[PDB]
């Protein structure tokens, strides 16, 4: 059950002693870093983006893989290339979560020419996140999708802090009769309203985690929730007349 | 809450609610009366006095003359 900030691990960490916690990959490639010199591992990269990084690849590619390449390189380089494209083209692609499961998704349109750079995926209102690549074609369904995160993040949320604890399980059960249809059209407005509450407000930031990608979801594929929204009353309300 | 009690199975929208009250038939109701709503010639009804009066005065002659 984390703590709040302040204090800090520096300040105070385990047992109350001075502590810094680090990622595998920022470890590892410390000496390589420190043997091959700051200047080459500057050498990769734009401006304030420099180095290379792991890339996790996943979803309908060709070749899923975990590969190592330079930053800063586009997804469709990255992704038709050390990947084999997507399952049934680059037309068949759908969206792309490319910074594992927290960030926002990002549709065809901004995928095809945006690069995996921290500080290129940030104005996307998107984030590198892990780097890590999940694919998804036009045969999937997006909503089935983000439902499903969402019902990840429910199950991995402590409930330690309020807003989180019991939000999950509404934002759960928003998206689940959203699949259905069984939902309205200013209960989107009123979903991302929840969003908004709940983002910023609570103990960790897994709560942002959590409000994150429905945001995205509504922002880029609105249509399609409003459509299966409509959709459903070609097979509710005929029973109700 | 409203829409699970006006709403209706297949409901789109919250503003597709029916509402069902007490009001006037279409084309409003008939119009009313508002304002007050309202004899005999003087001189008929003096003429009709006298003339029973007369009649009268004529029997009390007759009379008087047979008593
Ligand atoms: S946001 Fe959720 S997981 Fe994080 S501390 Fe609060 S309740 Fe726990």
């Amino acid at each position: 059950k984390p703590r709040l900030k302040p204090p800090f691990p520096a300040g105070v960490g385990l047992y109350g002693c001075p502590t810094t916690v680090t990622n595998v990959e920022t470890v590892a490639v410390s000496p390589t870093i420190l043997r091959r010199g700051p200047e080459w591992f500057s050498s990769f990269g734009r401006k304030n983006n420099a180095g290379t990084k792991l890339f996790c690849i996943s979803g309908h590619v060709n070749r899923p893989v975990t590969v190592e390449e330079e930053m800063s390189i586009p997804l469709k380089e990255l992704i038709e290339r050390h990947a084999g494209g997507v399952r049934g083209g680059w037309d068949n692609l759908l969206a792309i979560i490319p910074g594992g499961s927290s960030v926002p998704l990002l549709p065809k349109k901004i995928c095809d020419g945006v690069l995996m750079d921290f500080d290129a995926l940030k104005e996307a209102q998107s984030g590198l996140g892990t780097a890590a690549v999940i694919v998804m074609d036009k045969s999937t369904d997006v909503i089935d999708a983000i439902a499903r995160l969402s019902y990840f993040y429910k199950h991995e949320s402590c409930g330690q802090c309020t807003p989180c604890r019991e939000g999950t399980g509404w934002l759960y059960d928003i998206m689940t009769r959203m699949k259905k249809g069984d939902a309205r059209l200013e209960e989107i407005d009123m979903l991302w309203e929840i969003t908004k509450q709940i983002e910023g407000h609570t103990i960790c930031a897994l709560g942002d985690a959590a409000a994150w990608p429905v945001q995205g979801l509504i922002r880029h594929f609105r249509g399609e929730m409003e459509e299966r929204i409509k959709s459903a009353g070609g097979k509710k309300k005929l029973a109700a007349t | 809450t409203e829409v699970l009690k006006r709403g209706f199975p297949g409901m789109k929208s919250v503003k597709d609610m029916p509402i069902v009250q007490d009001a006037p038939p279409p084309g409003g109701f008939p119009t009313i009366r508002i304002e007050r709503r309202l004899g005999p010639t003087g001189v008929a009804i003096f003429a009709g006095l006298a003339a029973i009066m007369g009649y009268g005065f004529y029997k009390l002659h007759e009379q008087r003359q047979e008593k």
